């Protein structure tokens, strides 16, 4: 049981970084901002900035917080 | 009179006005900060004054002040050690049962909690336990008040304040010229002569007065309330006279030659007191006597104002052989125009002295009482070989940094330097090939004897029940050192260390020190120290050869000491500067001085550190687990770094918690380097900019703009923090597995 | 209540836990003359010891089958005490520095010396903005629905936007 | 458009993309960037000032 | 071998000549500029891709412009 | 020969300049002097001509460098083949090429901004990058 | 051609240790390969995944086969509490013989690997029960797979 749960998640872990890498390869080489005008995913990359920002901002939240409680109880 | 004394009157003028203006001294830090790398920048250049003026005489004035400084600051490092160690500390109840009370002088204000900190140590105090033997020196100087360290930190805090008076007015005031500070031969004979020559003599005038009598009745018992004062041992003789009747004969056997008269209280006969199991204080008053004299007459050598003594531009120029052109010729220019030269050379030296001071000092334990506290030991060996590695990486670092400056052809032709930068393409290949060799060799004899181990066949292994290999020059070494005295050295009673042979010397059921045998794994650890050594050293040396030119980039000198790159070019180039080689060699050194330290530690737990019986028995920490179980890897990974772990671990809810609080911090920070080794600043500095896009959305803007630290200054940070968590995991680790003891 | 949690006032593993304290604490101060600094320093920590605990069975936090105060941090108003109320106070505290933060960054950059004056900081200005934080959310609130706390679309940017 | 005017960037690949910098020189003699403009904010190279085409440039 | 690229944005001061270590680059008379001159990359067999002239821009975005391609010896800076 | 007085060092070409181009620097110096050398250490230049020797263009031109920058002289570099041909490299026209030259013809010249390049998309599966 | 990697000129032309490095990390990039077009891209990719899928069946048939061969299923569908089930026998010379005698278990007679892919009682919910089961499983993907 250990072993099959260990093996699922990794291979899920590397599934999920090689979708997001092959999407940054569409983006680098097969993505054509003239056909995608005001489309869904060139608004994506329109408010990129506040995406990044957010996630930025979620991700430094979680760890400090999370990190400070760990340390506040050891 | 070629040496005389040259000094500018008021060469600056004192003012807060250059307080205001944060960067004056560089030209291009003072326009004022336009992103937040001009910050990082000030802090980084602060102390390059050879890069903040081309004048060597401002920069040599800067250098003797701020040596002042840095004299004050360890003045006051001292007074505060004296006076925590008067005010509170244990120091009198630990002189009155040193065995039993456990040395502290540190005492943590009850905030949070922190208050568990404070261990019951014992004689009725509690504090944090201190590892730093100040309570032994302090007793080898025959304190016994805490009057006497009271004052002793009142006289470091008048002389930090001396300190910083005369870096101020060799600044501002008086400041010497050029001339002045380029004497290497009047500056080494009053550094001889006078320094350590008549330190030496008067340390020796001490111990005789003071050290030695005080030493002598703690020994017999005497309590230290009823020890004479130590000014009482200089004006009657008579009461001297009681512990070794040869003053009776007063100065006059000195001056007739009858120096034998003084062998009472000057011996040679080495080995250890029995009783503190630290060396016999008339040993080292001889030993400071004899280099007291060596000092001073070798302070007479050069010559400074009177014809006769040695010019060591001469002696330089005359050695010159058929295979090295024109010999020592223009090394004396090098050594008297360059900082860089003279720090590289003396930090290399300061660093292998440090490292001599910590070899020395375990195996023939000179202080009272600091044999069997073994939680001393292994502190003071850890941080003197720390400070040895970082102080020749560092000679490293600035012989590369003098070779990019300070290094010029025209004078340099056709001598040594020329010649070794000529073959500097042999040298640094056959490095290469000598730390393969002791990389394979060593390293897969562990890991040879992993597999075997593994597999079964423990016949096949490098073992002593199995294929031995034995140091046996290192064991004939260590019996000719057995055999020495009445020999090789007839005047010496008992050899100059047990490590080599002989008794075991015990004090108060503990193992003081005992002989140390060297077998196989012995064997394999020194040819991994050699190993380690060797790579360090072709990196280090590779750095500074190739500092100004190679076959990548044959201008690498006009790119200055540290730079990042030259472009993804050429393949690619980085880390390619001489700052980087530094950068790496920090690494192996800290790699190589690790595997020395847990050596060190896991020989003497299982191999001299322990308990003796009434008959003789003795009883190591860990049962002499070395010989079978130091021969592979997954022996240090389970019986070493697993098995000694447990006190960390475990030290929860105790007065060592903060031991286990550190050793997390430590991984903790070591784990946060990696983020600066392995990323990139282009990555850092597109997310700031994401991050600078959010911050004005809501018209929060820096006038100072955010940026990603410099390439140099990332590897520069990761490093660091490398080194500090590496430094601290292990520094919590040996404290905590040492002082649950 | 809540999630099967029994409160701190009647668990007997609570009660386990000062005892094991006080005792571990008392057998440590036995080796200890009376009135001695450390016997007295001893002393006080068993005191300390037994108002924290005695603090934390008249506050009302509910205990685990390990002893231990565990927070309900659902919402629920009867728990507030445990993170709401602080929260707040942190939402106030870190907003009024922000707030006076941000107010800096805009009074000190209409100047042409706007980076000298973050590395060396204008005390007295500093000191006048960092008075006025108390009122934030008011004055937040107002630039809100006034257009001057978020600048137009007519900022920096990228290629792609 | 003049000397000392304010205009606001658009060229797209700038590091002052939509900001507001100052005209320091434009030069008449024909040139394909003859706008010199001046920002605030130094670029990541240091440098605070570009040539661009007055088509570039939105003018106030 | 790179490529080695001159935009039209380029305002002719010299400094990506200049700080070309392998002499790829070189100045031509033009007319698009103030100065009269323009950069050119006549012989980028030379170039190694050290992206020197590229640091060596004034201009916004680096009117001078390498892209790394196929390596050879000279461009791979090797001496053997 | 003409070489300048140099004591010999390891950091000297390798057997590709003997099957491969070597180059070759000539200048003149008015005085004898010590230079550094790219490879070795240190060399001294003949008064009047000096030929020397080297595996790389890049350590040619800076060897050029510092000669300009510090001894304000001339030089020259040629490459040499196995074959025995030699090719005039580094003035290419007799001026250097910081200074304006009539008659040379600008190569590699895009007549647009660097940020009106085609996507990667629109060439694709064509042997060409955006650049091209 | 002129090389190993044939489908890049530009790493042909390489002379060094590089070329033979990239020529392994650029082989599946069907895109940037030389006089590459559309549909023999998409064609490759066919065939490609075609090969892929025939490994995948062979892995399923050699488990299934190792198990068979040399596997205790038989004794753990018996017992399937107490027994280990095992992957496959261990032929290692460089054994010693107290490796050996360690290693043999479960059916022993031979060293033996315990199985943790749960792969026996995956197949013993499935409905298999005898070697002869599995074996013939393994035979259809071999013959699945060519
Ligand atoms: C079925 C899914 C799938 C498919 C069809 C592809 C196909 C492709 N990918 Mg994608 N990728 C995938 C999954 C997939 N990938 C996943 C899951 C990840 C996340 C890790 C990635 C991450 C990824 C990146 C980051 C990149 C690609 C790229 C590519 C292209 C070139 C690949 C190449 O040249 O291989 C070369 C093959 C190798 C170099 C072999 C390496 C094999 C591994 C790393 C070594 C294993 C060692 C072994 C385990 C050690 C034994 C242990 C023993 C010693 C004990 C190609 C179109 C590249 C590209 O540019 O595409 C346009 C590219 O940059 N892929
Ligand atoms: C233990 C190791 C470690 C730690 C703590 C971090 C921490 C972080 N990484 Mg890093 N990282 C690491 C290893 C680590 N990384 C490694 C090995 C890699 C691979 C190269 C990366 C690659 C990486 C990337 C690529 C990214 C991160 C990001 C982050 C952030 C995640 C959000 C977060 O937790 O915010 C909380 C912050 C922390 C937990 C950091 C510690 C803060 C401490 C507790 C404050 C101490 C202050 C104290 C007063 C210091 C006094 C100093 C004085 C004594 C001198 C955070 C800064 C992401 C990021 O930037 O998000 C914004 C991001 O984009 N990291
Ligand atoms: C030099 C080494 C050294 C070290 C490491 C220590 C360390 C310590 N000492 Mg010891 N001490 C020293 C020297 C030292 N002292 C010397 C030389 C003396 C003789 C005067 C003393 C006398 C002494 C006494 C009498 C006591 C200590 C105590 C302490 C402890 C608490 C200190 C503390 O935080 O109080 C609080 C300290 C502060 C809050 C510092 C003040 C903050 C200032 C104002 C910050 C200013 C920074 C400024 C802005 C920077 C710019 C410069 C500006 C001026 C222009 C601590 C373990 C105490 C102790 O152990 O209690 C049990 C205690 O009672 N020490
Ligand atoms: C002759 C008197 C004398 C005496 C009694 C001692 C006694 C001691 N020394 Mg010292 N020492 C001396 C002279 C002396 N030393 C001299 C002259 C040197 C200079 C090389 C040293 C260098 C030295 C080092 C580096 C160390 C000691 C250490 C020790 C201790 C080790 C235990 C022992 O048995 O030592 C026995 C000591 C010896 C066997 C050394 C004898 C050295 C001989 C005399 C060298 C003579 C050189 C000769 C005069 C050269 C002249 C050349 C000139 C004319 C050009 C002990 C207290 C160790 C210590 O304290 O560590 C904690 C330690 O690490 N000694
Ligand atoms: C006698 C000792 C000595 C002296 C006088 C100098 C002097 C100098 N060095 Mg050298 N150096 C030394 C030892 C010395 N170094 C050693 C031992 C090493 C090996 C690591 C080096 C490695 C080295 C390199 C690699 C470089 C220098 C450079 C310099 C120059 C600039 C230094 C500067 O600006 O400081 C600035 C000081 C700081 C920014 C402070 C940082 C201190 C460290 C990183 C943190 C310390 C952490 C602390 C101990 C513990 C923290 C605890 C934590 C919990 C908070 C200056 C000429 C630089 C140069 O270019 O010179 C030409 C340069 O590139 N040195
Ligand atoms: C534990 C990881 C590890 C290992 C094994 C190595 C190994 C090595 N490093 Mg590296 N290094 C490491 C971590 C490591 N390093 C890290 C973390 C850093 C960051 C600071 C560096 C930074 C660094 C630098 C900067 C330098 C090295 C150098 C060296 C070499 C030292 C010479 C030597 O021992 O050759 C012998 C090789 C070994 C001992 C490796 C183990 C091989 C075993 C014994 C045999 C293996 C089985 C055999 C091959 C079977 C073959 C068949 C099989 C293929 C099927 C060697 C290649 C130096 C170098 O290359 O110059 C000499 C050098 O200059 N390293
Ligand atoms: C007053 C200044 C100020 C203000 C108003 C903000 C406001 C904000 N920041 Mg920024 N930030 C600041 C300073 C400031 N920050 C500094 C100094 C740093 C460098 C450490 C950062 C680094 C930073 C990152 C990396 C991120 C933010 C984010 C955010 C947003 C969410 C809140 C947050 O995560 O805070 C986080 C705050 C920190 C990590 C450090 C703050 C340090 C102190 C407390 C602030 C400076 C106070 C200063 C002394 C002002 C003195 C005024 C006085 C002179 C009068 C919010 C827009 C996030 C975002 O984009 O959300 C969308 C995000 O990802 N900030
Ligand atoms: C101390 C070092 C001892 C070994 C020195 C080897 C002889 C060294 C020796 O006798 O050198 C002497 C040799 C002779 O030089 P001259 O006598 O002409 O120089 C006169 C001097 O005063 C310098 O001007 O110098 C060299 O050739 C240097 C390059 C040496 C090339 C050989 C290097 C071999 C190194 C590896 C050997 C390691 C052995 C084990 C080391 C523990
Ligand atoms: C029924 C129900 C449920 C559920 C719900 C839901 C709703 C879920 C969902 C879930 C989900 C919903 C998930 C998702 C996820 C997502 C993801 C995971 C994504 C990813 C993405 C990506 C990866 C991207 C990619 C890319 C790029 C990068 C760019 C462009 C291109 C592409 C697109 C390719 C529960 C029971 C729980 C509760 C109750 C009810
Ligand atoms: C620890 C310390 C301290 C203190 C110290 C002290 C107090 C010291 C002392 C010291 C001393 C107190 C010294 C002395 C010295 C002396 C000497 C060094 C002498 C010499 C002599 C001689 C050399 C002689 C000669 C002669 C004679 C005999 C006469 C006749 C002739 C002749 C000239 C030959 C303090 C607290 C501050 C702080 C910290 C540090
Ligand atoms: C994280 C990271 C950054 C971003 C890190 C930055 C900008 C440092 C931020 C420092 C903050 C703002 C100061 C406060 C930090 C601590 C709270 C305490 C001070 C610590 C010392 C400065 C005294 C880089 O710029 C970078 C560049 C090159 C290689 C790797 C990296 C890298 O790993
Ligand atoms: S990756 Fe960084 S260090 Fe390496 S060549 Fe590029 S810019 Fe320079
Ligand atoms: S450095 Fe840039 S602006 Fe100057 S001449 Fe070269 S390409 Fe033109």
């Amino acid at each position: 049981q250990a072993a099959l749960y260990t093996h699922h998640q990794y291979i899920a872990g590397f599934l999920m970084v090689g979708a997001f890498a092959h999407g940054a390869i569409f983006f680098v080489r097969d993505y054509d901002p003239e056909a995608n005008k005001n489309n869904v995913l060139a608004r994506m990359l329109e408010h990129k900035e506040a995406i990044i920002s957010h996630l930025s901002w979620v991700s430094l939240f979680l760890g400090f917080h999370t990190l400070g409680l760990y340390i506040h109880n050891d | 009179t070629k040496v005389k004394i040259l000094v500018e009157r008021d060469a600056t003028a004192t003012s807060f006005e250059k307080w205001a203006k944060p960067g004056h001294f560089s030209r291009t830090l003072a326009k004022g900060p336009k992103t937040t790398t001009w910050i990082w920048n000030l802090h980084a250049d602060a102390h390059d004054f050879d890069s903040q003026t081309n004048s060597l005489e401002d920069v040599s004035r800067k250098i003797f002040s701020a040596h002042f400084g840095q004299l004050a600051v360890i003045f006051l490092w001292l007074s505060g050690m004296h006076f925590h160690g008067a005010y509170f500390s244990n120091y009198l109840a630990w002189l009155n049962n040193p065995t039993s009370i456990k040395p502290s002088a540190q005492v943590v204000w009850p905030i949070v909690g922190q208050e568990i900190l404070n261990a019951d140590v014992g004689g009725n105090f509690q504090g944090v336990q201190i590892t730093s033997g100040f309570f032994q020196l302090w007793r080898a100087e025959g304190i016994t008040s805490e009057i006497q360290l009271y004052w002793t930190a009142i006289g470091a805090l008048v002389m930090s304040g001396l300190m910083l008076f005369a870096g101020w007015f060799h600044y501002h005031k008086a400041a010497p010229k050029l001339e002045w500070f380029q004497n290497a031969e009047s500056m080494l004979n009053h550094h001889l002569s006078i320094l350590l020559g008549l330190g030496c003599l008067s340390w020796a005038g001490h111990q005789i007065h003071v050290a030695l009598p005080i030493n002598k009745l703690l020994d017999a018992g005497v309590a230290p309330q009823e020890i004479p004062l130590p000014h009482e041992f200089l004006v009657n003789r008579d009461l001297i006279a009681q512990l070794y009747p040869s003053f009776s004969k007063g100065l006059v056997p000195f001056f007739s030659g009858n120096w034998s008269e003084y062998s009472d209280f000057l011996t040679f006969k080495g080995g250890v007191n029995p009783v503190t199991g630290g060396l016999w204080l008339t040993d080292t008053a001889h030993h400071h006597l004899a280099l007291a004299v060596l000092f001073i007459f070798a302070g007479h050598m050069y010559r400074t104002n009177w014809g006769i003594g040695h010019s060591m531009k001469e002696m330089l120029e005359a050695h010159k052989g058929p295979f090295t052109g024109e010999g020592h010729a223009g090394l004396y220019e090098i050594l008297t125009t360059s900082w860089h030269a003279q720090l590289a050379i003396n930090l290399a030296m300061i660093g292998s002295l440090s490292i001599i001071v910590a070899h020395h000092m375990y195996a023939m334990p000179p202080y009272p009482y600091i044999a069997t506290d073994y939680a001393t030991q292994l502190s003071l060996f850890t941080h003197h070989v720390w400070i040895g590695g970082f102080c020749i990486v560092g000679g490293a670092a600035h012989g590369a940094i003098f070779m990019v400056r300070d290094y010029n052809p025209a004078k340099n032709y056709n001598n040594l330097l020329d010649r070794v930068i000529r073959h500097r393409d042999s040298i640094i290949s056959h490095l290469n090939w000598v730390s393969i060799f002791l990389g394979f060799h060593s390293f897969g004899l562990y890991i040879h004897n992993d597999t075997m181990r593994a597999l079964g066949r423990s016949q096949d292994m490098f073992s002593d029940t199995a294929i031995q290999l034995q140091p046996i020059f290192a064991q004939w070494i260590q019996n000719l050192h057995l055999l020495a005295p009445g020999n090789t050295a007839p005047n010496a009673l008992t050899t100059a260390s047990y490590v080599f042979g002989g008794d075991v010397v015990s004090v108060g059921s503990k193992i003081a020190i005992m002989p140390i045998k060297l077998g196989t794994a012995d064997f394999m650890v020194h040819h991994i120290h050699a190993f380690t050594i060797h790579v360090t050293a072709l990196i280090l040396l590779k750095g500074v050869l190739y500092a100004r030119s190679s076959k990548l980039i044959p201008d690498k000198a006009n790119l200055g000491f540290r730079f990042p790159c030259d472009g993804p070019g050429r393949g690619g180039t980085c880390q390619v500067s001489a700052w980087d080689h530094v950068f790496l060699g920090l690494f192996w050194m800290y790699n190589s001085l690790s595997i020395v330290l847990f050596h060190f530690s896991w020989k003497m737990q299982s191999d001299v550190w322990g308990s003796v019986t009434p008959t003789g028995a003795v009883s190591h920490i860990t049962g002499g687990n070395f010989a079978q179980s130091a021969i592979t890897i997954n022996g240090w990974l389970r019986d070493f770094l697993w098995s000694q772990a447990s006190q960390v671990i475990q030290s929860y809810g105790s007065a060592l918690s903060a031991y286990g609080l550190i050793f997390l911090g430590a991984h903790f920070i070591w784990a946060f380097s990696l983020m600066f080794l392995f990323s990139g600043r282009g990555y850092w500095q597109e997310l700031i900019e994401s991050i600078v896009w959010a911050h004005n959305k809501i018209k929060v803007a820096p006038a100072i703009q955010p940026r990603a630290l410099s390439i140099t200054q990332g590897r520069a940070v990761g490093l660091a923090h490398y080194l500090l968590g590496g430094i601290g995991t292990t520094w919590a680790f040996f404290l905590a597995r040492i002082i649950s003891v | 209540d809540v999630a099967g949690l029994i409160p701190c006032n009647e668990s007997p593993v609570f009660t386990k836990r000062l005892n094991a304290s006080v005792v571990k604490l008392e057998n440590r101060v036995k080796k200890y003359e009376a009135g001695s600094p450390p016997a007295l320093a001893l002393e006080q920590q068993i005191e300390r010891t037994k108002q924290r605990f005695d603090r934390y069975s008249k506050s009302g936090l509910l205990c685990g089958k390990d002893g231990l105060p565990h927070l309900i941090t659902d919402g629920r108003w009867s728990h507030s005490i445990e993170f709401v109320i602080p929260g707040l106070m942190f939402l106030y505290i870190t907003g009024w520095i922000g707030w006076v933060g941000r107010k800096y960054i805009r009074t000190v950059g209409g100047d042409t010396n706007a980076t000298e004056k973050e590395i060396i900081i204008d005390v007295p200005l500093a000191l006048k903005i960092m008075s006025t934080g108390f009122i934030w959310p008011i004055s937040a609130w107002q630039e809100y629905i006034s257009g001057t706390l978020l600048a137009d679309v007519s900022e920096i940017t990228v290629s792609p936007r | 458009m003049d000397k000392g005017s304010k205009v606001r960037n658009l060229r797209k690949e700038s590091y002052w993309f939509n900001e507001i910098g100052t005209v320091v020189t434009i030069d008449k003699s024909g040139i394909k960037y003859p706008a010199l403009v001046r920002f605030t904010k130094v670029n990541y190279s240091g440098t605070n000032s570009t040539n661009f085409s007055l088509d570039e440039l939105q003018e106030v | 071998s790179h490529a080695v690229k001159i935009y039209d944005t380029c305002i002719g001061c010299t400094q990506c000549v200049r700080a070309c270590p392998t002499d790829v680059l070189e100045m031509v008379p033009w007319d698009g500029c103030k100065a009269g001159q323009i950069a050119s990359a006549p012989r980028t067999e030379d170039c190694v891709g050290c992206k020197r002239c590229e640091s060596a821009c004034p201009t916004d975005f680096l009117s001078v412009r390498v892209y790394l391609g196929g390596e050879t010896t000279r461009s791979m800076g090797l001496a053997y | 020969p003409y070489s300048p007085i140099f004591g010999g060092s390891t950091g000297g070409w390798l057997r590709a300049a003997e099957v491969e181009e070597k180059y070759a620097i000539t200048w003149t110096s008015p005085k004898e002097q010590i230079f550094e050398m790219p490879t070795g250490g240190a060399a001294v230049m003949l008064i009047g001509e000096n030929l020397l020797y080297l595996a790389r263009k890049e350590q040619c031109l800076a060897l050029g460098t510092q000669l300009k920058s510090f001894k304000i002289s001339d030089y020259k570099i040629y490459r040499i083949f196995p074959s025995g041909e030699v090719q005039f490299l580094h003035p290419k026209d007799g001026v250097f090429p910081e200074k304006v030259n009539p008659g040379r013809l600008p190569v590699g010249n895009r007549s647009f901004s660097i940020g009106k390049n085609p996507n990667p998309v629109s060439v694709k599966f064509s042997g060409q990058g955006t650049y091209e | 051609a002129t090389k190993f990697p044939k489908f890049s000129q530009a790493l042909a032309q390489d002379p060094t240790t590089r070329r033979i490095w990239f020529g392994i990390a650029t082989a599946h990039d069907f895109e940037t390969h030389d006089g590459m077009t559309e549909e023999k891209l998409y064609q490759k990719i066919f065939a490609s995944h075609f090969g892929h899928l025939a490994i995948i069946f062979l892995w399923t048939s050699g488990n299934l086969f190792h198990v068979a061969w040399q596997g205790n299923f038989e004794q753990w569908v018996l017992n399937p509490l107490k027994v280990k089930p095992i992957a496959h026998t261990i032929w290692d010379p460089h054994f010693g013989e107290p490796a050996i005698k360690a290693f043999t278990k479960g059916g022993a007679f031979y060293p033996v690997n315990i199985a943790y892919s749960g792969v026996y009682h995956w197949w013993y919910t499935i409905g298999m029960r005898t070697n002869n089961d599995l074996y013939l499983g393994s035979i259809g993907l071999i013959i699945l797979s060519g």
